[PDB]
């Protein structure tokens, strides 16, 4: 039964009161709750923002402060937040270029997040919008239209964290966002379930060495479940699967501010190929030793060269989580040269700290 | 016993007792500062251990010196059974360490503070159940670990001499090392008093209530033409006949300061300003006699 | 069972190759393995090595570079490397400036890095040794004769990292790390064992609800087991322990390189008490929610308020771990204000990375 | 074997081998200068033998230490054994020569010089033949037979370990004596020596490559008026306050022949004459320092 928790309602609160004491330079507001950057709002940059359920730490708010995120708005554990939140923390950021705000592919997440830029818009705020959809695993899920979106959305947050800080205009800030998603591909996998404290359960069970293959963040099916046979095996099919399901033609729509409505935009992923470079993810799902991802992180420098990828950079660690999900996702985002130049940026937020 | 089962619950929570890989072994060029570092104790040990060996061949065991760390120094006894223990991965500078070849004499011993004796299934490892090692760890000067004696011979043979065996042989050793350091110090401090005395202006020569020789330095020997090594513990008065000043001094009991005296060495006249002083003492009076380099 | 890995046996070569891979540097040496700041020899200033058993990673490898550690020694998992590999590491990373050896308070630990001191030495490498010993919760435990060493290793190394760089003798780094370690107080618990790869079981088994209370960081018993009644009582009495065990008298032992021989030296600790400053680091043991850790890191700031005691930084997350253990520590380390300005200083390892 | 045959030679000459009378023991108060005269070799060989004994039991045999004329100084081991061959005759100050028992090796031991070991039908007297007796002789500072160490065991039970036993015992006992011995007389000649440094005519003080004091006479510390012992491996600057010259000389290692110059000691200013030798060893330079009376 084995959460550090007090009462199961009361997690959030307790978390987020830790999370804004242990960080200063964060501020946590009341009714209703979102975090903002304690010197927001930041004059003369576009101010950067994103949210989603909480349950996935350091994801959003992990994020918060110079060369990310202006803000986050957490919801429930696994709950996008409402309207009304990101409306009001989209306001407390405005800096007076425009507010842009990434958004993971999600049913509530996508509903919510749409009426809040509208709610914005309609205060005469420029707003402006990206959408986050990695997962290679499967389309349509149980949350999801299409497919979901992960731990890409950190690496996304930092390119166009950097853009932001420099001083790149909402529509270029916008559109680095929107390439940078038709570039990473990711996948996940799970040998034990997270469970969320309100449930008092776990989330799927899975009988003995057998994973989840494709899982997504909220703990949805993904692909099958299959033999867990080694951890070699698994990067394999994982990696195997990002080139196969790389390949995607869909409809995606952001908001165009200047004629105050949402335009379908139909895009396309290449595969991963022969000749690319990429910057490497491999994700801690919540509960993996760390050691073990350094195992994930040897294969996977084994299969791209064998593919002729080059890992440009790489981080490794607990960087898109889910609640304490045993397994971990790899993600794998093409860059060129500007690309690498906007990663090498600095970045000053708590869970993400290099630079001068 | 007890320990034993201490051992098993350190073991058991790291280590499966079916599996077993070659026990890390320390590469030869630091495997050379390895037994670098224990000249005196391997040195004192192989005398003792081909010893052992000498008066118990023939038989099937295998005799090792290990440090504090449970490094295999050096191995002797049995060819067959050292290569049968080689066969394992038990090899010069192997570490026997319990984490890695779980409960056995050869780490339990260090660890416990005392000789012991493990054998057949009481080793965690299975491939050790044929056999029996015995050890006894050995201490230093301070009170440190330094190093262990054991034996190792298939379980089917252990004895109950075994044991007593690598202690008997731990305390020569042990006892040896403390021992050979005191005489060590104490030679040391004679060196450095005795290059105090060969350091003086004067000659100086000792002599026994007895009238033996007992020191003699580079100087005196010099001047009174006598050879230092030939010299020592041989009669004053057979070495060189002395003047009726000193006769009368030694005879008189009596110091004698900056006096001029006239010695006769091996027919040799030798001119000299000397001073003579008693030594008093229960067994009687001794003598320096200086001799002054005018 | 939930281990990403292959080969019971190559779990280590794997991860270290991953790490190597990684974190170009760094340089992974073999036959016999070690791990360096690919950059060392550094002429000039005081080496600084650290090692023990693999599995608690980030410890040591992660805190290798600028600011910290010259190089690691790892062993298998949850067992001190033989003093062979620390040797050659430690004369590997020579600075001709003197080598500081920290070492963690286990039987193993102590056997081996004070037998590799003595190597080092009767090679005329210049060497001395800093202890760790900040666990109050048990006296001689399966594997230590004393106090454990587990987490204020990490504040430490990183404090000592930075008077290294710097440029302070090997002395005052020596004198630095000891007055550190009597600052220091440190408990944790676990309400999951941690496995093994090779035991292939539990290292312990709680039953439901239960905890061990002051665990240590290689499965060793606690204090009890008791009820985890929820996360208040659970911080509260660990902080009552870091008081109630604070006072403590022993003996340690310091190599004196100007004498060739051990100096042992007697010491006590003083209990944190009201006005004191601290530095707190709430840690992960391996299997913990990133979330939950804040929670306690809220419920710890509630307790050093009304005892007094101010904190003025804080580390949360997976520093000191032990496999996937579920639990954390507390670390308490009191502080002055050179020390902070040690803390503050610039830092470039894997795991910890700040400052210019 | 040609070593018993040749003591069977011996005993067929003197003595049946089936009749067998109790040995001679010696009376209690005799004993008592028997046993005194033994110290050095009883103390540390009962010390072996409460160690053989303890990591030995339950194990039925008894123990000996013996002297130059095979008598039984003490014996431990297995109470039960003990009576048995106690109900004999073995027995402290009971004497075990080859002439009284027959061929044994509490007696071949001694004769052949070397670790032996008889038993069953290898005994003259059919009495031992239930019997296996190891004995190892051990040897006296200047070589002549001082003891023998040795393990009685019924002989069904004598193991491969046994005779080692006995020989890891006397090489711990004799060797232990020996090297104790090399130490009272080197101990002895650090006396002599400093009875003639203490009785010289200048003062003297040396201190070593690191600039510790290792020696000061009586008179040098009058003269300097440091205290004699508490000042003993103290840093020379420490102790008191160098001249200029002697630092110079020091650190350039020349030498000072009769220079005149001021010390301090305890704020107070002292002027002597003094010597500067430089002693040049392969660890670095020491210095004797003579003070000249005026």
């Amino acid at each position: 039964m084995k959460k550090l928790i007090n009462d199961v309602q009361d997690v959030l609160d307790e978390q987020l009161a830790g999370l804004a004491k242990a960080h200063p330079s964060l501020t946590l507001h009341q009714d209703p709750v979102y975090v903002t950057r304690a010197d927001a709002p930041v004059a003369g940059k576009v101010a950067l923002l994103s949210g989603g359920g909480s349950g996935h730490e350091p994801m959003h708010c992990g994020y918060i402060g110079q060369g990310m995120l202006s803000g986050a708005c957490p919801g429930e554990i696994f709950l996008s937040p409402t309207p009304d939140k990101i409306f009001e923390c989209a306001m407390q950021v405005d800096g007076g270029e425009g507010v842009l705000l990434i958004i993971k592919n999600y049913t509530g997440d996508i509903l919510n997040f749409e009426t809040a830029t509208e709610l914005l818009h309609d205060s005469g705020v420029k707003v402006t919008t990206v959408v986050i959809d990695d997962d290679v695993a499967v389309k349509d899920s149980l949350y999801t239209a299409g497919r979901r979106g992960v731990a890409n959305t950190v690496l996304i947050e930092k390119l166009v964290g950097a853009a932001a800080e420099r001083g790149d205009s909402l529509d270029a800030c916008a559109e680095l966002g929107r390439k940078l998603n038709n570039q990473g591909h990711s996948i996940g996998i799970a040998l034990g379930a997270c469970t969320v404290p309100a449930a008092g359960k776990p989330s799927f069970t899975l009988a003995d060495n057998e994973m989840e293959f494709g899982v997504g963040i909220h703990g949805e099916p993904g692909i099958d479940r299959r033999p867990f046979s080694s951890l070699d095996q698994t990067v394999d099919e994982m990696f195997d699967t990002l080139l196969v399901n790389g390949s995607y033609h869909r409809t995606l729509r952001f908001w165009d501010y200047q004629q105050g409505s949402w335009q379908e935009e139909q895009q396309t992923k290449q595969p991963l190929q022969s000749g690319d470079r990429v910057i490497a993810l491999v994700n801690n799902l919540g509960a993996t030793p760390l050691s073990e991802l350094y195992g994930v992180y040897n294969r996977l420098t084994t299969r791209c060269q064998q593919a002729g990828l080059t890992i440009e950079r790489n981080l490794i660690g607990a960087y898109c989580t889910s609640l304490d999900m045993t397994g971990f996702s790899i993600t794998l985002l093409k860059v060129d040269d500007e690309t690498l130049a906007l990663w090498d940026a600095p970045v000053h937020t708590p869970a993400l700290n290099w630079g001068k | 016993s007890p320990l034993i089962a201490t051992s098993w619950e350190r073991c058991n929570k790291l280590m499966k007792r079916e599996t077993w890989n070659v026990p890390h072994q320390a590469q030869g060029v630091t495997f050379a500062s390895i037994y670098r570092r224990k000249k005196a104790m391997l040195t004192l040990g192989q005398a003792a251990l081909e010893d052992a060996w000498e008066y118990m061949a023939p038989r099937e065991c295998a005799l090792f010196i290990l440090d504090e760390t449970a490094c295999i120094l050096s191995r002797n006894g049995d060819p067959q059974t050292l290569q049968q223990l080689s066969a394992l991965g038990f090899n010069d500078g192997t570490y026997c360490a319990e984490g890695i070849i779980g409960t056995c004499a050869l780490s339990l011993a260090a660890i416990s503070g005392q000789a012991v004796k493990t054998m057949a299934d009481q080793h965690f490892k299975q491939v050790l159940w044929n056999w029996a090692f015995c050890a006894t760890p050995l201490f230093d000067s301070k009170g440190r670990l330094t190093g262990t004696i054991a034996l190792a011979c298939p379980v089917e043979q252990t004895t109950a001499a075994d044991l007593p065996l690598t202690l008997a042989i731990a305390r020569e050793v042990g006892n040896l090392l403390l021992t050979d350091s005191l005489l060590a110090e104490t030679n040391r401090h004679l060196n450095q008093l005795n290059a105090l005395l060969e350091s003086m202006d004067d000659g100086v020569i000792s002599w026994d209530e007895q009238g033996n020789l007992q020191f003699i330095n580079a100087q005196a020997a010099r001047v009174l033409r006598l050879d230092a090594t030939a010299s020592q513990g041989r009669a004053i008065t057979e070495l060189l006949t002395l003047p009726a000043v000193l006769q009368q001094a030694i005879k008189q009991a009596h110091p004698l300061k900056h006096v001029e005296a006239t010695f006769e060495s091996q027919h040799q006249f030798i001119d000299a300003v000397i001073t003579l002083k008693p030594i008093i003492e229960t067994q009687g009076t001794s003598f320096i006699l200086l001799l002054h380099p005018v």
